């Protein structure tokens, strides 16, 4: 379809172009010294988003499953309907505000799993 | 890219009593349907715009409503001039952003 | 408005439509859409162009054989080709403008192929 | 059941730097703009809606001061003009004129400074009476002595509009809509992206917008505000107007050294007659296009409202006239032979005056002088709009204008710069 | 033997010294400016080779192996001919022209094998 | 405990505390000119942390263990000593001198590895 071709397109079948969009994240005068603006924050909005897939032990996939329970609080729906009936733009704004709480218990998650590994 | 269904097919009644032909889409055309009615023998002569604006010359007995993906055109009465198929003509193209009358699904009498 | 053409022809024939205005003239604010209907079937859409700036869209099914062009102030042609047994059908030429239906139309031509 | 996505479509408002890309050391520096991207892709996007705003639109203020801070640069290593600020000896040029030109040209004698410091030079030349202020045969001042700086426009930089097209960064998109019915605010669902946009014109004029684009599906009509009569409406047409401008007089140049290695250009003498500059426009194709925008505007007052368009407001030259810059020189056009009807239920010949000091951006600060250009010019342009404002059965319009950070906002109108978030989490029936 | 000491070596003998090359190539006035530009071009020509092996899931690895089928039509040899009587700058010359096919099949191939996850 | 919280705490303690470290590690006037400065520099910093651990084969992880062996002249220490009676301060200045022997061992051990992958 395009960057950003699956926009509007339903949850589950939008994940198939995770490829094309990351692929398209990474890049004295008037139009002279804006060129160094321009890429210094390209590299460093690329990688924030690597620094915490790195963190919560998803580096190297677009798609990554971990230990962390969903907490039915955060979004009273099921399976079905946010998987064949909402884009993403739609699920972006419903659980918007629990962002911070989803990404502190990756991480803690992660480093629990890390001390496990003492014994081998 | 354009999809247009009129699903009471072959609909008909006494005189006195009313009719109601609707149509669907899979994409949204709000407020840009557009009712025809065709006689034998005739071109189609535009009854309502818009959804549900009547055009000049249209009989107060036409009506009908709707948005999104869902319209119906109503009579209020049949009075024996309602010998025509009628047809739903789209009047928004999603993929140019022109809003010009291309599509058309129908056939109900 | 007025409509003239029209006849019999063979498959593989070209044929062109002409329609013009009658008590009006080609302002920019209007659409001279053509459709098309075989004796047992419902309306078919071909065509439209919008008078300013000479803009036309296109049915896809017509693609590649229907031509529509504004060739005058008042004369709006459909240069139909490659016919076939098919396309026989009334053909009618009405005007619409932006947002809504075709509120004038003319009375057809008659193609047989 | 927490799955981590990456890559996932969604996008956030967001305000970042653009940088352009285009394509002889011309006055916005496109040489250093990046290459375009031939034949770049745009996709449209299914099932989407988003919402738009003209008014707020930031990218409208990025190029205001991109444009603004290019002229400074580009104006900053040429001969100042300081020297020249001296009392005048003038007289009247009467020589060969027409009457429409009488008073308009000013003969002025001066004493200058040579290339040595310790030596003086008597040298004339011609200047428009716009520029020129009586203190009490007559004695005489630039209108900017008591001002300004006056900086020579350096005559290897010339001024035409280049297209310069605006390109976000990566990990930014750009989003256009297409909705051909969009008023400049609110929910426009014909949305595809784009990377970089289509070449703008940065072409700088009041009243009539020239070489900008058209509109199609009708004559478009924009606002803020409708109802409020302190705002502007821009209109738009779906074809252009077209006119012609011409000097018309065949002028000729000299150079005056003014000190060592910098040099003064001063208008020559006139060869053959002189007679008034002025703009030709077709008038038949103003009577139609202007009935069209009635015909528009008319659908926000009723149809028993009259529409009148008066004439220009009155004020500084800068404001009430047509400010035009073409071939080098500055136009203040009379556009009251244009505006001149009540609409209810051959060519226009609009006489023009010229200035040679210009305040560009409506400030006090530098003022450039314009050198003379030898032959005769010659213009050809597009009306692609207009600027009304508005003042109980009849509304009254009137070409107003005057203001920045508008003309190119009948461009920039379209689009929207967005962030991309490729993150978010999802619930799922996975474990590790 | 040092930086590019393989480059005139044998392609299989060269495989040896790919830490060598990786390791080295990651970093108002006349000599001032030309250093933000020096970095910022470092940087992001570092990142993108990055980028692509992390789509491609060679994270982490200097070399990686995948299950993309190799077509003949690239190059009609053997691999006893390419590995021991070839050098590496002769073998990017001879099949530079299908690098945009080899990656485009590269990063499909992972795409598909991340919703076979969805299975655990 | 916060950024750098565990700076005066037991080495063993302390490793709990990775995650918050590595979280802050990563982002024409007077004071214009210097925002270049701090990003451009903040981004080659984090990065060339991240290549060490890409080549010794520690991508994606706080902790990682590999096969080298503990050469005990670095250190004649036994493990119950430093990771309960020492700090990460402590530590860091007994072995600093033995940096660059660790980080050859590391790299050199990651390849001998990637080459026994041949025959998978
Ligand atoms: C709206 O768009 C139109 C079309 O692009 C634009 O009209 C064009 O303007 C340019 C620049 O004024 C004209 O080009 C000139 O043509 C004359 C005649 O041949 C030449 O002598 C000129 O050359 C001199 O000037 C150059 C620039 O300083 C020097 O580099 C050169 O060495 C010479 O000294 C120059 O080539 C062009 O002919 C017109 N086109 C038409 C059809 O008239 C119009 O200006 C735009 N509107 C606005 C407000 O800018
Ligand atoms: C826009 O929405 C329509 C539904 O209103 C989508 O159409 C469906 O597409 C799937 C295949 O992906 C079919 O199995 C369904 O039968 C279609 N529905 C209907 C009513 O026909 C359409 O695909 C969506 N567009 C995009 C880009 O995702
Ligand atoms: C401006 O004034 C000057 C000075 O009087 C005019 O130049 C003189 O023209 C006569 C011919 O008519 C010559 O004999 C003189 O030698 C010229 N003097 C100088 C200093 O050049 C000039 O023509 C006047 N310009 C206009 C437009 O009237
Ligand atoms: C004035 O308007 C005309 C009509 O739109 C412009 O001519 C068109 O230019 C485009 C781009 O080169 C061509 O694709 C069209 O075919 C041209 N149309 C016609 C009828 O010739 C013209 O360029 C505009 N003038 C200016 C200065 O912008
Ligand atoms: C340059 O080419 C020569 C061959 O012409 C290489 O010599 C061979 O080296 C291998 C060991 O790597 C021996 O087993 C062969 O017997 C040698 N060949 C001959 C004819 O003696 C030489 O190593 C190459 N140089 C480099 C840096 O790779
Ligand atoms: C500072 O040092 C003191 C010891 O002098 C640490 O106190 C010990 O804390 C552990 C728990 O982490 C207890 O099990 C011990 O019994 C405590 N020792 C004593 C003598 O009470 C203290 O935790 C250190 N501070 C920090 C931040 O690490
Ligand atoms: C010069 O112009 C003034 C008007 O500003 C006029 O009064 C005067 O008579 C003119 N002089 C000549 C010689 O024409
Ligand atoms: C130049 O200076 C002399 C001083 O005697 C004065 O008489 C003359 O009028 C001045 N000339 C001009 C053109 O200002
Ligand atoms: C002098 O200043 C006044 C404003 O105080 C202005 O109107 C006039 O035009 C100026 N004249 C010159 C020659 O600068
Ligand atoms: C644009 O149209 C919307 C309705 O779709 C309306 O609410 C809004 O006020 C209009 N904007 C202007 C400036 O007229
Ligand atoms: C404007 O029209 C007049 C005739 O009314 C003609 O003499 C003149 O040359 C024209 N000017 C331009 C710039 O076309
Ligand atoms: C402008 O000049 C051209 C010839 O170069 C002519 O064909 C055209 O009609 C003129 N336009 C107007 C408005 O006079
Ligand atoms: C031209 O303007 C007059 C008013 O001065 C108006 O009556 C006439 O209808 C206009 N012509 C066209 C074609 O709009
Ligand atoms: C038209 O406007 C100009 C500029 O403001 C003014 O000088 C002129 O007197 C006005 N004419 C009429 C008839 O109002
Ligand atoms: C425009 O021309 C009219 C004569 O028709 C004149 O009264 C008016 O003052 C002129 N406008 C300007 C700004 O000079
Ligand atoms: C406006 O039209 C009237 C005739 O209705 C005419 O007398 C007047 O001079 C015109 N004004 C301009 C500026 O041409
Ligand atoms: C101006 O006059 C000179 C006289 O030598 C002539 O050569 C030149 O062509 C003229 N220019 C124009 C535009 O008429």
């Amino acid at each position: 379809l395009g960057f950003l071709g699956a926009a509007g397109s339903t949850m589950g079948a939008a994940s198939m172009t995770l490829t094309v969009q990351a692929r398209n994240l990474l890049s004295l005068t008037v139009w002279g010294i804006k060129q160094l603006q321009a890429r210094v924050l390209a590299v460093e909005r690329y990688l924030r988003d690597q620094q915490l897939l790195g963190i919560w032990g998803c580096s190297g996939k677009l798609i990554c499953c971990t230990n962390v329970p969903w907490n039915s609080s955060w979004s009273n729906r099921n399976l079905s309907e946010i998987w064949d009936n909402m884009t993403w733009l739609q699920w972006d704004k419903e659980i918007s505000n629990y962002t911070q709480i989803i990404y502190g218990l990756l991480e803690e998650s992660q480093n629990q799993q890390e001390k496990n590994e003492q014994d081998l | 890219d354009i999809v247009m269904t009129q699903t009471p097919a072959s609909v008909e009644a006494a005189v006195g009593g009313t009719v109601a032909i609707k149509c669907q889409a899979s994409q949204s055309i709000r407020s840009y349907l557009a009712w025809y009615q065709q006689k034998p023998g005739q071109p189609p002569k535009l009854l309502i715009y818009e959804a549900s604006k009547l055009a000049s010359g249209v009989p107060s007995r036409f009506s009908g409503s709707g948005s999104g993906t869902q319209f119906t055109l109503t009579i209020s009465g049949v009075e024996c001039d309602d010998a025509a198929t009628y047809y739903c003509q789209r009047n928004y193209d999603s993929y140019s952003g022109a809003y010009y009358p291309n599509g058309f699904g129908g056939g109900t009498e | 408005l007025v409509e003239s053409g029209g006849g019999l022809v063979q498959p593989g024939a070209s044929l062109t439509l002409t329609c013009t205005a009658s008590g009006f003239s080609f302002s920019s604010d209007y659409y001279m859409c053509w459709v098309r209907q075989a004796p047992g079937k419902g309306l078919e859409w071909i065509a439209c162009i919008w008078t300013a700036n000479s803009i036309s869209y296109y049915a896809r099914w017509a693609k590649g054989r229907f031509t529509i062009s504004k060739t005058s102030s008042t004369t709006v042609t459909l240069q139909m080709t490659s016919l076939t047994a098919a396309d026989t059908a009334t053909y009618f030429c009405a005007r619409g403008g932006s947002g809504d239906g075709q509120s004038l139309w003319g009375p057809g031509t008659l193609v047989t192929v | 059941w927490v799955t981590v996505y990456y890559g996932v479509p969604v996008w956030k408002d967001a305000e970042t730097t653009l940088f352009c890309a285009s394509d002889k050391h011309n006055v916005w520096a496109t040489h250093a703009c990046v290459p375009t991207d031939p034949n770049p892709q745009e996709i449209h996007l299914e099932n989407v809606t988003e919402e738009f705003n003209m008014w707020k639109n930031n990218m409208v203020e990025q190029m205001h001061t991109d444009i603004i801070s290019l002229w400074d640069q580009s104006l900053k290593p040429c001969v100042k003009l300081t020297p020249l600020c001296v009392t005048l000896q003038c007289t009247n040029v009467t020589n060969n004129i027409t009457d429409d030109m009488r008073g308009e040209l000013k003969n002025c004698s001066f004493n200058m400074t040579t290339e040595l410091r310790d030596k003086k030079q008597k040298v004339y030349s011609l200047f428009y009476r716009l520029d020129v202020v009586q203190i009490n045969n007559k004695e005489y001042r630039l209108i900017n002595c008591n001002t300004s700086a006056i900086t020579q426009a350096c005559p290897k930089v010339s001024f035409e509009p280049i297209p310069i097209h605006y390109c976000a960064p990566a990990g930014f998109a750009i989003l256009k809509c297409k909705d051909k019915k969009f008023n400049g605010t609110g929910p426009c669902p014909s949305v595809s992206t784009v990377q970089c946009t289509h070449g703008i014109k940065p072409v700088v004029s009041t009243q009539l917008l020239l070489n900008g684009s058209l509109a199609e599906e009708e004559v478009m009509i924009r606002s803020e505000n409708i109802t409020n009569n302190a705002k502007n409406i821009l209109v738009q047409f779906n074809t252009p107007v077209q006119i012609n401008c011409t000097r018309p007089n065949n002028n000729t140049r000299k150079s005056i050294r003014i000190g060592p290695g910098q040099a003064f250009y001063a208008t020559g003498d006139i060869i053959g007659d002189i007679r008034q500059a002025h703009c030709n426009v077709s008038k038949a194709t103003w009577n139609e296009t202007l009935g069209k925008v009635v015909k528009q505007l008319r659908k926000h007052f009723g149809n028993n409202t009259i529409i009148r368009f008066a004439n220009s407001s009155g004020g500084d030259l800068e404001v009430t006239t047509h400010s035009f810059n073409c071939g080098g020189e500055f136009f203040y056009c009379n556009t009251s032979g244009l505006f001149n009807s009540t609409w209810i239920s051959d060519s226009i010949t609009l006489p023009c005056r010229i200035k040679q000091i210009i305040n560009m951006w409506q400030r006090i600060g530098q003022a450039m002088y314009a050198p003379p250009i030898q032959g005769v010019i010659r213009c050809v342009s597009n009306i692609t709009g207009l600027i009304l404002t508005r003042d109980s059965t009849t509304e009254t319009f009137r070409p107003g204008g005057g203001d920045m950070r508008d003309n190119w906002r009948s461009e920039l109108y379209k689009y929207k710069v967005v962030k991309i978030e490729p993150l978010g989490v999802a619930p799922t029936r996975c474990k590790r």
